[PDB]
């Protein structure tokens, strides 16, 4: 038919209103399935894995990546939201929903005879003035306990039930405000996400310090250490062989016994730097010591330690170094050969928690740490992992509102706001670009469309209430999911993140723009 | 038919109750004398 | 015009083996008559008078039991919301160790009713806001339910009157000799200090005798030999060695470099020498027990019988721990001779036959130790596994009793009061959450409707007889078993009881069950595939 | 689902599965049928499994031609077979009717809205349409002038432009010859005969009958100058008892006495036709032609040729009413009573030998009440499409004769329509207005498909054509040369109202039921 099925006979090519119909249904298929997520008044999905894994899920980009979907329209949308997810955080959802509706608005003047690109020239131009007026609308703001926490729940709301979001708010925003340093980026690496299994879903809080998935391998050594000193160390303290292939020679027994002691003089000499060190840091048994090891540790040095009263950690994390450094105030030592009781970390207290067959190690009381931990419990695993991504997402929004002072209100207000000023705008733009410029303001205005189609209350009447309050009043009213009102989302405390929403601008704009363009799809890559 | 499966969907809840079939089955005969009757009271005469 | 086409959308592009189910009848409703199947197969076993099933799994293994965590671990769940409510009774036995039945039950009515609530007109939301208002009301009430307090545990007729009601419910015609047995060996553990450690009770299963004959001992039994000649000691002495009972080599590479004749001729004496010397300097310390984690080897066995040493070689490092704390020594790493506070000291230890295994005990004199353990004896495999889930249940109740104290009447009386005062407190309340508290109300009749249901009367006579009682002021009246009538009686003074943190650990997850079910609106699940384990 | 559970192996679409389903079906249907509209249209190709050729561009042709296996186009399909078959033209705007009825819906119901409000709106915005086209349409005296205008309106669309010029006047006269004043027009009185021998404009309209047989034997003449012809319906070949009859002799001279005796049945029929024909023409000047319905024997044509008589045999059913209207004669079933005022006469009859098949002509007819049209072109494919066409127009004039209303074409009327809608529109209570919209930019297709068809743009033309509207008020259309608003009406382009009529009718109905539907089911097995 085509010229590459002459040349390659078992190709598969769509070609001029094909490829617009395909790219077009793949999207449309898309935004109906993610309708639903969109608002903390969303229905909960729950995806079942292959190999029989159970994930409850509302995130746009996790329900993306769980789809069971080989488009490539679809991936090409799902390789935009991973982005969004990527650097952002959010607004996977709200990216999916715009691209739908922007493909949908422009297929609704292309089937007319219209070129598509007119219609992004049109998209490109409403971008334009988009953009202006979301500079103009931004809330510059330092922001105190208060407003981010109003940020953290605008989020976590969305993800998770009311109750496990309000406890979450705090917990990340103490986090947050914990972590950061002063005009300086937040290292989010900083924050240690821990699961465990035995409580309920709203057990989980946050602990000024540190824990660690693994406890003490010997059963002598202390459970509980209320004055502590911190040893972080990079330091192997189990047998070494030599990379020169030593081997060894004798010719008796006694010999080899000599031979046997001896061997182990060099990890020995390491176990007694620290031995000196600790009994000369403290003299009495109020305090301890707590060595935390990223390398193993053999049985007889444990054995050795334990027998002076040291609590020993062996394999812990690469990230737990700098953890403990910013925590415990230590210094992570690569080798002992001049250690002083300058590099030990403290600690106000440190215990070890069992649970089944796993060992946690509490490190908390700290003096001032810079690095916290936020424990996840619960009942399933599929709720951890929930509580795990809901977290993720209110993280990335506290520290988006930190990064710049400006917030920009929710609730769809913005949209209606900016779908309006496009309104407005549209005669200034010359020639046919004008049909770009509505489609885009329509495509805009899908934000309210859905929230109030999931909140239950009518579509087309809540949206032309809204518009027209605030065409009369000028405000920034947004959708009320309770009532169905306006609702000034300013004031009620409904905030959305002013990076997330300049992202999805940018990134829903290029990318329908992209495909609006494309008049063939190959595969002729085999044979 | 919608009745019909109401009724049936009812009386499961009762099978499941250590109830044996047949009291059920009387206690719906009884319902449907009654209901002959009070639709044969509740009615209204046309002239045609 | 003979078929119809895939939806445009969503629908064609979904994979080859994947199912996608949306919407309440094609979503909410499956789950929910999934998770009610699940219950109707568990229900059977609730209860005394429950029946034991005979369940095998896929690898052709045979379990016979009540325990409703047992036949759910070793049964093949396939429906994913049935996965979830197994996964909530797991978790309540693992945070309690008793109530798995009554998770399961309680979520299964739960579901069911709710099915009942959204086919009369509610929404999901409001249903899933009343469970929780009325979930909290139960948290509320429960406290108030409390009859009496164990305010003993180092008792042992009153831990064994304690313990009797959980190990009831298993082993229903033989539970007061069981429920001696553990009482003892529980309050051997379980010292002033008030931390209780569940693997202290260790379970020997050794088949033959019949379990009228099971005891228990202060110590350790190991169903294996000795290596050497002498088989008793009297005053034990263990000195315990993680190490293998030889000597010791190096650990990079060993080669006896030989160069004369006379090293040669002299090098295996030498070795001889030094093995006899470190076994007579071990044995010059008073030890005449010697327990190696590892390996023995053949000189090192000879010059232990030559010096009259007991040898126990065992396998497991767990093993080794275990006796360990259950003696008092430490395990050495060497072959250096014990100094007197790592030397471990027993009453006897000596090696004997029961039935046809030999086995190695390390007996106590004394009424005291770290570590107890249950010989349990019986003519079946399956029967002594059972009675070792029924002392699992027991011990793990007599932990719940060293955590908390409080103790709420059973067989279902409690769950009829809890039921009582929710529809009361519901019938004030207005709004369209009375009729998800009132059916959450309802849902505690599951219990003593499936006890009366096994027990063989009438369930609806049951829990009328329950509510006029309940309405006349006694809140500690639940059913009679030993009755071919539907009968009720006092369970306070029948000693009756079950743990109060069991019955609220088991209300809140199985609430939290069913409204994480109820909260699914959605289902994409992926083709199958594979997946062996 | 619920249907599944019964029937494992059952199809289902439910809920927005189905409108999505629906609606692509005849998007689809909208998308191939667009470029059939107007006289601008694309010829379409169509190839048979066995290899026949058909060369096209009517709706229901390649409706019925195309390869689709789906329900929703199997019911748009029903639809237009019942509009070919009532008024024979329209189908290519029902399809495109309903597809942009189906589209402008589901453009308001993917917005939350129910599809029952969109069905109200129809039924308002159809009953306002009724009202607007009873108020437009053009009463006038059914002359040649307009009957012209009205057939080359149809076939100009179906044909090319000198093919249809020559149709128009055949078409016209054909229907003017057969129409008897006050009195509806039989269409089976008009045959078509085709011919394959000769280029496509030979086509033309004869006052008489073509019969595709001739005479058998070979000794009859083969042109008859002045003719009586004997239309009949009796048998003239040997017939067998009914009753088992069987013969018996004992000699070879009986068998030969039998023999003889056994035609006289057949021959007293033939000395009868004889007879007549002898007392009608005593001399060789005159001639007279039989036409049988039924079968005539070696024996019987050799009596008859020494006569002197042309006889055909085996004529078609209808030949005999087309041949007494044409003719005048009466058809006979019998000879018991035949005077010389049952023959018919027929000023020239002839036969034309045309490779294997051979054909007479009946010609010079006194007033001939049923005639025929001769198609001639050199392909099987260009017979069968200007069979088509001349089919399309006699129903187009024969539309136009039975009520003495037309309308204006060019897309000027569903203009018209479509801004009477939206000014009826706030008349509507509730939300129906919606419906009411749909189903006026619905109904402003044509003006759009035949912009693209004639190779302009959608939306200037049509912004150009309702302005002009709104700014005179008379029914401008869409010319499809300059792209321009023009006056229908002056031009020439005319519309069957009952076409129109129809198509509003039958769109909105199915369109409606289309709508309302929420399962496609199929669990019969
Ligand atoms: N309490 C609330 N009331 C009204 N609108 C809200 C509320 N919380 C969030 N929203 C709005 O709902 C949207 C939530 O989007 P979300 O589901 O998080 O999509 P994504 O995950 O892609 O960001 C936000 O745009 C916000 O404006
Ligand atoms: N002697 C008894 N009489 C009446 N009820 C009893 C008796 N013993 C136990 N029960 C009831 O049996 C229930 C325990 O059932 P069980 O089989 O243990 O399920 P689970 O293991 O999930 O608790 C308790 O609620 C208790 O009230
Ligand atoms: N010469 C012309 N100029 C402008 N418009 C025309 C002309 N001839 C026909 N039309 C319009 O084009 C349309 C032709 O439709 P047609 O192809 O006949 O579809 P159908 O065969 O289904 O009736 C008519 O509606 C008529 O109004
Ligand atoms: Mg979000
Ligand atoms: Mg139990
Ligand atoms: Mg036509």
């Amino acid at each position: 038919m085509a010229a590459v099925k002459t040349l390659n006979p078992k190709a598969e090519v769509a070609r001029a209103q094909a490829a617009l119909a395909v790219n077009i249904s793949a999207a449309r298929g898309l935004q109906d399935v993610l309708r639903t997520n969109l608002g903390p008044k969303g229905t909960m999905k729950m995806l079942v894995s292959g190999a029989g894994d159970i994930k409850l899920t509302k995130d746009g980009n996790v329900l993306l990546h769980e789809m069971q979907i080989q488009h490539p329209t679809a991936s090409l949308i799902a390789k935009v939201a991973t982005a969004q997810d990527d650097i952002t955080g959010d607004g996977t959802t709200s990216n999916v929903l715009i691209i739908g509706e922007l493909l949908k608005q422009a297929d609704l003047y292309i089937s007319e005879g219209l070129h598509p690109r007119i219609i992004t020239e049109g998209f490109e131009a409403a971008k334009e003035k988009a953009l202006q007026f979301l500079e103009e609308v931004k809330v510059s703001r330092e922001m105190d306990r208060e407003t981010l926490i109003d940020v953290a729940r605008t989020s976590l709301r969305t993800k998770v039930h009311a109750e496990l979001a309000d406890v979450l708010t705090e917990a990340v925003v103490d986090s947050i405000l914990a972590i950061k340093k002063q005009d300086e980026p937040i290292d989010l690496f900083m924050i240690e996400i821990m699961e465990m299994k035995h409580k309920s879903e709203t057990d989980t809080s946050l602990i000024r310090g540190l824990v660690l998935d693994h406890g003490a391998r010997h059963p002598d050594m202390k459970k509980r250490v209320e004055d502590a000193y911190i040893l972080t160390c990079n330091v192997s303290l189990e047998y070494e062989k030599t990379e020169v292939n030593s081997g060894f020679f004798y010719k008796s027994a006694e010999e080899r016994e000599k031979l046997v002691k001896a061997e182990r003089k060099f990890i020995e000499d390491r176990v007694k730097k620290i031995i000196e060190l600790k009994r000369k840091v403290c003299g009495d048994s109020d305090k301890g010591f707590v060595v935390i090891n990223q390398k193993g540790i053999d049985p007889f040095s444990l054995d050795a330690l334990s027998k002076e009263g040291i609590v020993a950690l062996r394999r812990a994390k690469r990230r737990n170094m700098e953890r403990l450094t910013l925590a415990c105030g230590g210094v992570a030592l690569n080798s002992f050969d001049d250690l002083s009781p300058d590099c030990l970390g403290h600690a106000g207290l440190v215990y070890e928690y069992t649970l089944g067959e796993e060992k946690f190690t509490f490190i908390e009381k700290c003096n001032n740490p810079r690095s916290v931990t936020l424990l996840i419990k619960g009942p399933n695993k599929h709720t951890l992992t929930q509580i795990k991504d809901a977290v993720r997402d209110g993280l990335r929004a506290v520290k988006n509102a930190i990064d710049d002072g400006c917030v920009v209100p929710g609730a769809g207000a913005v949209e209606v706001a900016m779908a309006e000023a496009l309104i407005k705008h549209k005669p200034s733009v010359k020639g046919r670009a004008q049909l770009g410029v509505q489609a885009f303001a329509d495509a805009l205005l899908i934000i309210p469309k859905v929230l109030a189609q999931n909140s239950g209350f009518d579509l087309q009447e809540t949206l032309v209430k809204i518009q027209a309050e605030h065409s009369e009043s000028g405000q920034l009213v947004g959708v009320d999911l309770n009532t169905g009102e306006p609702m000034v989302a300013a004031e009620v405390g409904v905030w959305d993140n002013y990076c997330v929403k300049k992202q999805l601008l940018h990134s829903c704009t290029v990318i329908a723009t992209n495909i609006l363009l494309v008049d063939e799809i190959m595969r002729a890559g085999m044979s | 038919i919608i009745l019909a499966g109401e009724m049936l969907s009812v009386a499961e809840h009762f099978l499941e109750q250590q109830m044996h079939p047949t009291v059920v089955i009387s206690a719906y005969r009884k319902a449907l004398d009654d209901m002959i009757s009070t639709l044969k009271k509740i009615s209204i005469p046309v002239d045609i | 015009a003979l078929h119809v086409p895939k939806a445009p959308g969503f629908a064609q592009m979904l994979k080859e083996g994947a199912k996608h189910f949306s919407g309440l009848e094609e979503a909410v409703y499956r789950n929910i008559q999934a998770c009610k199947e699940l219950a109707q197969t568990t229900r059977t076993a609730y209860g005394p008078n429950g029946m034991n099933k005979m369940v095998i799994n896929h690898l052709e293994k045979l379990f016979v039991t009540n325990d409703a965590a047992t036949i759910l671990r070793e049964l093949e769940v396939q429906h994913p919301a049935a996965k979830m409510i197994v996964m909530a009774s797991h978790m309540q036995e693992q945070e309690v160790g008793d109530g798995t039945n009554f998770v399961l039950v309680f979520a299964g009515a739960l579901l069911e009713l709710a099915e009942e609530l959204l086919r009369i007109g509610l929404s999901v939301s409001e249903v899933i806001e009343g469970y929780e208002i009325a979930c909290r009301k139960a948290h509320e009430i429960l406290p108030n339910l409390v009859c009496c307090s164990a305010k003993n545990l180092r008792d042992i007729d009153e831990v064994s009157s304690l313990l009797r009601t959980s190990i009831m419910s298993k082993q229903y015609g033989n539970e007061v000799f069981l429920a001696k047995l553990i009482a003892q060996a529980c309050v051997s553990i379980f010292p002033d200090s008030g931390h209780f450690n569940v693997d202290n009770i260790r379970v020997c299963k050794i088949l033959g005798s019949g379990i009228s004959s099971s005891s228990v001992l202060h110590g350790m039994v190991f169903k294996k030999e000795t290596e050497g000649d002498v088989t008793s000691v009297k005053d034990a002495k263990i000195a315990v060695y993680s190490c293998p009972f030889d000597g010791m080599i190096t650990e990079t590479k060993g080669t006896v470099l030989i160069k004369t004749a006379e090293e040669l001729m002299n090098f295996s004496k030498g070795e001889e020498n030094l093995m006899d010397a470190q076994v007579k300097a071990i044995a010059d310390t008073g030890a005449n027990v010697v327990v190696t984690g590892g390996k023995v080897a053949d000189m090192a066995l000879h010059y232990a019988n030559k010096y009259n040493i007991m040898l126990v070689r065992l396998n497991s490092k767990w093993d080794l721990r275990r006796l360990c704390k259950t003696v008092g020594a430490t395990a050495l790493p060497r072959l250096t001779p014990p100094v007197l506070e790592e030397m471990g000291h027993c009453d006897s230890v000596y090696l004997s036959e029961v039935g046809d295994t030999q086995v190695v005990v390390f007996k106590h004199e004394k009424e005291d130790g770290a570590i107890s353990t249950i010989v349990l004896r019986g003519s079946t495999d399956n029967l002594m596994d059972d009675i070792e889930r029924a002392v699992d249940d027991g011990v793990n109740t007599f932990k719940v009793l060293t955590r908390d104290k409080r103790l709420v009447p059973g067989g279902g009386a409690t769950e009829i009061e809890l039921a009582k005062q929710i529809t009361s407190y519901g019938e004030t309340c207005p709004g369209l959450e009375q009729y998800a508290i009132k059916k959450f109300a309802e849902a505690f009749e599951a219990i003593p409707r499936a006890l009366a249901e096994n027990s063989g009367v009438k369930a609806n006579e049951v829990i009328s007889k329950l509510y006029a009682v309940h309405q006349e002021g006694n809140k500690n009246v639940g059913l009679d078993i030993e009755a071919e009538v539907p009968a009720v009686k006092d369970m306070l003074e029948a000693g009756i009881l079950d743990t109060y943190l069991g019955k609220y650990w088991a209300i809140k997850l199985a609430t939290n069950a069913a409204v994480t079910v109820l909260r699914v609106d959605q289902i994409i699940m992926a083709k199958p595939a594979g997946g062996p384990k």
